[PDB]
């Protein structure tokens, strides 16, 4: 029901290194925001900007870096298998996490792909990965060539998962509950043949969740067409443009709706 | 299964000449993840930018930020360059004020 805050564990892994990437790397998230990151060219997971700041348990931060560098080897060690079996070049993929449940046990999710497509599932409760495809065996089996694979991977989504979750909730209540307001501008320019582009942009805003509406004479007129990108400080930023006859410019309004605002904001040319 | 990379360009706070600010190129919805990236001031490459963590999203597809700190004039003209597995020459976008 309520807003239930997830944690996720985006994993990856690649052959093809004439580009400078490493061969294996991750990112987490709480919500919508990144509070770790990881890279093979380094050993070592590290928190994000105002997660640096936390007050946690001390072995917190080595314990996340220990199961990172485990599920770093079974990747890489997938990837050498079907170089092997298979012509041509991979990208392996993992989107691993949890919720929490009214008792504070664990709801869980783990899903894999290949290439840039699902092609494996694994089930905690029972220990068993899953799917059809002929690279679904090649992976599925290397992998249960050793027993305790199986159960700590179960352990990281059943214990550990919900453990650092209830465990955030309380030393970074703080930085969870961020709600801050977009800052707003609305601009006109000229257009094709007769007409304007009129655009309306949003700075430095969080949670993303966002709602434009552009408004002629004050009755609701369209949202446009809209986009939003990450603005290099952990906050979001976006826009939205709508095409309009030259000369009426003035006659239109943007107006946002956002958790940050005690409610919707009307701005001007 | 390849995907051509959707290109952006914007400033961090609302933009004035003479100011000092923060410019930003979002890439994203990509596949494979090998790229380059190169921001652009006249024409000619600037030094030492900054990139964020290489991350995706639900449906898999790839997306990364390039930013450096700049401070914007009337005259120079600013852009972003990037080379992919899917372009057939290296595809430069010029930065709208606007965005
Ligand atoms: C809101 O969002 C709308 C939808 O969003 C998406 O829309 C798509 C299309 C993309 O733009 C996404 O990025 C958006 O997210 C948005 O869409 C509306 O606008 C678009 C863009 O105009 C509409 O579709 C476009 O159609 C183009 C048509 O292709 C020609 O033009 C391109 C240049 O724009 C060329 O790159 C392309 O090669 C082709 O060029 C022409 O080719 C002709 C044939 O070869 C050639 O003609 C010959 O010429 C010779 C002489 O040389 C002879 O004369 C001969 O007889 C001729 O036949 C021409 O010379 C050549 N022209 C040029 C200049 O070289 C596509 O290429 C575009 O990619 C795009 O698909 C889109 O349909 C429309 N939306 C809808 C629903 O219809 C909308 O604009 C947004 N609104 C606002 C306010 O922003
Ligand atoms: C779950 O955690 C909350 C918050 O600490 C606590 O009040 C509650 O007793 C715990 N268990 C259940 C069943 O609610």
């Amino acid at each position: 029901a309520e807003p239930r805050l997830p944690l996720m564990y985006h994993l990856a892994a690649v052959s093809d290194l004439s580009t400078g990437l490493p061969s294996f790397w991750a990112t987490g998230w709480l919500g919508a925001q990144q509070y770790l990151t990881y890279n093979n060219l380094r050993q070592e997971a590290d928190p994000c900007g105002a997660w640096i700041w936390e007050n946690q348990v001390s072995w917190y931060w080595e314990k996340e870096t220990t199961d990172l560098k485990s599920k770093e080897q079974l990747f890489l060690e997938a990837i050498r298998t079907l170089e092997n079996q298979i012509n041509g070049t991979f990208t392996l993929q993992g989107l691993l996490g949890c919720e929490l449940a009214p008792d504070n046990s664990s709801l869980p999710t783990a899903v894999f792909a290949l290439n840039g497509e699902e092609f494996m599932r694994f089930n905690p409760r029972t220990g068993n990965w899953s799917g059809e495809w002929p690279e679904t065996d090649i992976v599925g089996n290397l992998w249960m060539k050793q027993p305790e694979a199986a159960r700590k991977e179960s352990e990281f989504l059943l214990t550990s998962c919900p453990e650092r979750l209830l465990g955030h909730l309380e030393r970074g209540r703080q930085n969870l509950e961020w709600k801050e307001p977009p800052s707003m501008r609305l601009k006109a320019r000229p257009g094709n043949s007769g007409s304007s582009v009129l655009t309306c942009a949003a700075f430095s805003f969080y949670p993303p969740e966002l709602k434009f509406r552009f408004l002629r004479n004050g009755l609701a007129s369209g949202s446009g067409n809209c986009s939003t990108g990450p603005n290099g400080d952990g906050s979001f930023h976006a826009w939205s443009l709508l095409e309009v006859k030259r000369g009426d410019e003035h006659h239109y309004q943007c107006q946002v709706e956002h958790e940050g605002l005690a409610q919707p904001l009307t701005v001007d040319l | 299964i390849q995907k051509t990379p959707q290109i952006q360009v914007y400033s961090r706070h609302p933009p004035e000449n003479g100011k000092p600010n923060f410019l930003n190129c979002y890439v994203s919805q990509f596949h494979p993840p090998q790229i380059e990236i190169e921001l652009l001031k006249n024409g000619k490459k600037i030094p030492n930018i900054e990139m964020s963590d290489l991350s995706f999203s639900k449906d898999w597809s790839f997306y990364i930020l390039a930013h450096t700190e700049f401070t914007p004039t009337e005259t120079d003209v600013y852009a972003c360059r990037v080379k992919h597995v899917t372009l057939k020459e290296p595809k430069t976008v010029t930065w709208d004020r606007d965005m």
